[PDB]
């Protein structure tokens, strides 16, 4: 019966506004204040504020006035939450909750807005030359988020690419390595170029590996 | 800005037994005849869900395990009796003055059942010793984890390769195993010792249990 | 297509005769000599003989000659090996094989019948009474083969009650203990009877337990 | 009573290498132009399987991996290649004369895969060191099974928390695993010491395998 509905976990710059919906379902609607909480990981609960869907009548806590917005659209039966001038501080699930009002309770919650604020990041892109069958390679390093594919020799290559699982460093980025194992004779002939694709940053880095003079 | 205070920080509590927690307010919750405060149970990667608004008032389909309580600044909510399901961060709130606000909320961390063996020893029948073999049998019932050293000692002298063991399948309910082990001897092998014994260690134990018979 | 089937795992008396079948298919059958073979666990193949399914000719191996009886159905398409004056010396699987007979070669063999041949014994069932809640039982011991089914007070009584698996010893015979856990007050007036069925000894042992003078 | 003796009683083998059986007879097996010399494989708790019927003649359906041989008193079944599935006891049998015998049969274990890795060392590329860290690279290529000890070793002083791994899921076909460690450091940690290097273990490897590089 009763059902909040929140957006999926987004991904957002800082500096920048996600509106976060709530779509409320098996009641009356426009008869409950809908109440917004604020949870980071493995931490507690901070209320943000209550609109009256009625009036769009709003009270905030003072910690949030001038960052969140609470709106709501009556004729949809959903409730709003606009986040602005977005820092790190703001990564956070956050909950919309009906309010009980006679003792103020959030009697149901939506499932939860997990929100990340940080900076999409392509990868530098190293290689690994072989001097001695060699192995080959190029690191990628650097990334935000997951993921990255890699293709060698824009695809052509395919055999003895072990492309490894990513790692998140200490920076909170992630790096990966990709490596190929290849004849020792055609390094003389054969160019390998690793081909880093990214859609997270649109990035397609191109980087031929070549033996050290 | 009331500040809600919950004791304990983390309590740790097996299923069967009654746990409180604690809601301290820095001012009065008390408004023309009820307190507007609320608990929250959430579970991990769940949202929370609302227990009891109002400082006695469950919600519907919630289990009469878990009350309410008073008044002022003084809030308990109760489970009784706590049930594995019951794994989660209790949160206390209250909606007496805007801000709204939470407690620090409560971690309650459900206890790994610990059930320790009923041991018993059990001397060969008249009807066996006739027959020729005598069969020492030490039961350990209803013991939980699996993990147990237990020893058959004569007259304080280690005993080997002279002993078999069975284990129950652990049961459906209450997980626990139960092991009888047979020291099996010669009617001379027997008349010839005195206290027949058997040690028995197990997590849910304090100290080994030694459980003897004399008249061998 | 061709395919010869035997009977599945047969419990023999030393001292009896068990006759075991080899059903032919997807082959003449009468065109095609059924030879027999007998293996000892984890020994090797000793060939028994064969017959020749148009005139019942049959050449044996001396070691089997007066031990075996190898006969057919010719308007049932099926070999037969009957085993005579068992003793434990004959416990093995055996397998019927058709014969290439160019090569003699036994081409298709039978998933083979394994014979055991043992004294099928019922329970001696000892009490254990107790002495001081208390707990009580029976142990059953020396029994062949599995299984033995354990009731007390005639299956009225069921909570407490722990039938354990049974464990072979090195005399080659089964022996379980069941036990009941009881109010240590009911000792002086209930009466404890566990009751002991042996399907295969056609067996059902009932023996009070009461607590040591 | 002709006695097929075969040889050698049990032997172990891996998955792609040739292996040879051998049954010795006590008399010559050689009448009418042909050997009546058969072969059987019997795999664990299965009937057995003829192969090879007159010392030559491969039965239908078993693949050409399994050869047969000769004649008199001397016969060979040859596995090339040997195969997982080929773990069984192979069993020699004569019809040349009444009685039908056996030989004695050849245990064939299927020895455990081990895939030693391939170790390649990678040095910072140049356009990174102008980035301003370095980023050494460990590739332990196509190792089985996972077990594998290897250790960053910097002019002879064993590195520690300065160094993250990766490893691929293990193959489809070969079960093969590989592993890259990255030890990360700044180019002033980089021009510091000479001979960066890898120390690596595994049942493959007789003794550990050391890839190292200078100009550092």
């Amino acid at each position: 019966e009763v059902l909040l509905l929140q957006s999926g976990p987004e991904l957002v710059k800082p500096g920048t506004s996600v509106k976060i919906p709530c779509k409320a379902s098996g009641y009356t609607f426009t008869d409950y204040n809908v109440d917004w909480v604020k949870q980071r990981h493995g931490k507690g609960l901070e209320w943000i504020g209550d609109i009256n869907p009625n009036n769009g009548g709003t009270i905030y806590s003072q910690k949030f006035k001038g960052k969140a917005t609470l709106t709501v659209d009556k004729s949809s039966s959903t409730a709003f939450m606009e986040l602005r001038s977005l820092t790190s501080e703001d990564t956070a699930v956050y909950f919309c909750a009906r309010n009980y009002r006679w003792f103020g309770a959030m009697d149901h919650w939506g499932q939860g807005t997990s929100v990340t604020v940080s900076s999409t990041k392509g990868p530098s892109v190293f290689p690994l030359a072989p001097s001695s069958t060699a192995a080959l390679g190029c690191l990628v390093k650097d990334y935000f988020p997951e993921p990255v594919t890699v293709s060698w020799n824009s695809g052509a290559l395919t055999s003895g690419v072990h492309t490894f699982p990513a790692v998140l460093q200490s920076s909170g980025l992630y790096s990966l390595s990709s490596v190929v194992t290849v004849p020792s004779s055609s390094l003389g002939t054969q160019t390998y170029i690793c081909n880093v694709n990214h859609k997270p940053s649109n990035t397609k880095v191109d980087k031929r590996v070549e033996p050290k003079s | 800005d009331i500040v809600l205070t919950q004791s304990p920080a983390s309590l740790a509590v097996s299923p069967g037994q009654r746990a409180t927690i604690s809601c301290k307010a820095s001012q009065s919750l008390d408004y023309e005849g009820d307190s507007d405060m609320n608990w929250y149970q959430q579970k991990p990667g769940q949202p929370p869900r609302l227990l009891i608004s109002g400082a006695s008032n469950l919600e519907s389909g919630i289990p009469a395990r878990f009350s309410g309580s008073g008044s002022g600044t003084d809030f308990t909510v109760n489970i009784h009796p706590v049930e594995e399901e019951d794994a989660a961060t209790y949160y206390c709130q209250q909606s007496t003055e805007d801000p709204r606000t939470f407690g620090g909320g409560t971690k309650l961390e459900i206890k790994r059942t610990v059930a320790a063996p009923s041991v018993f020893i059990f001397p060969p029948s008249d009807e066996q010793l006739k027959s020729g073999t005598a069969s020492v049998v030490c039961l350990l019932n209803n013991f939980y984890p699996r993990e147990a050293k237990y020893q058959w000692k004569v007259d304080n002298a280690l005993q080997s390769g002279n002993s078999q063991e069975s284990v129950t399948e652990q049961d459906s309910k209450d997980s626990t195993y139960s092991l009888s082990s047979t020291l099996t001897l010669s009617k001379a092998d027997y008349e010839k010792h005195k206290v027949y014994a058997c040690e028995v260690t197990h997590q849910g134990l304090s100290s080994p249990v030694t459980k003897s018979f004399n008249r061998g």
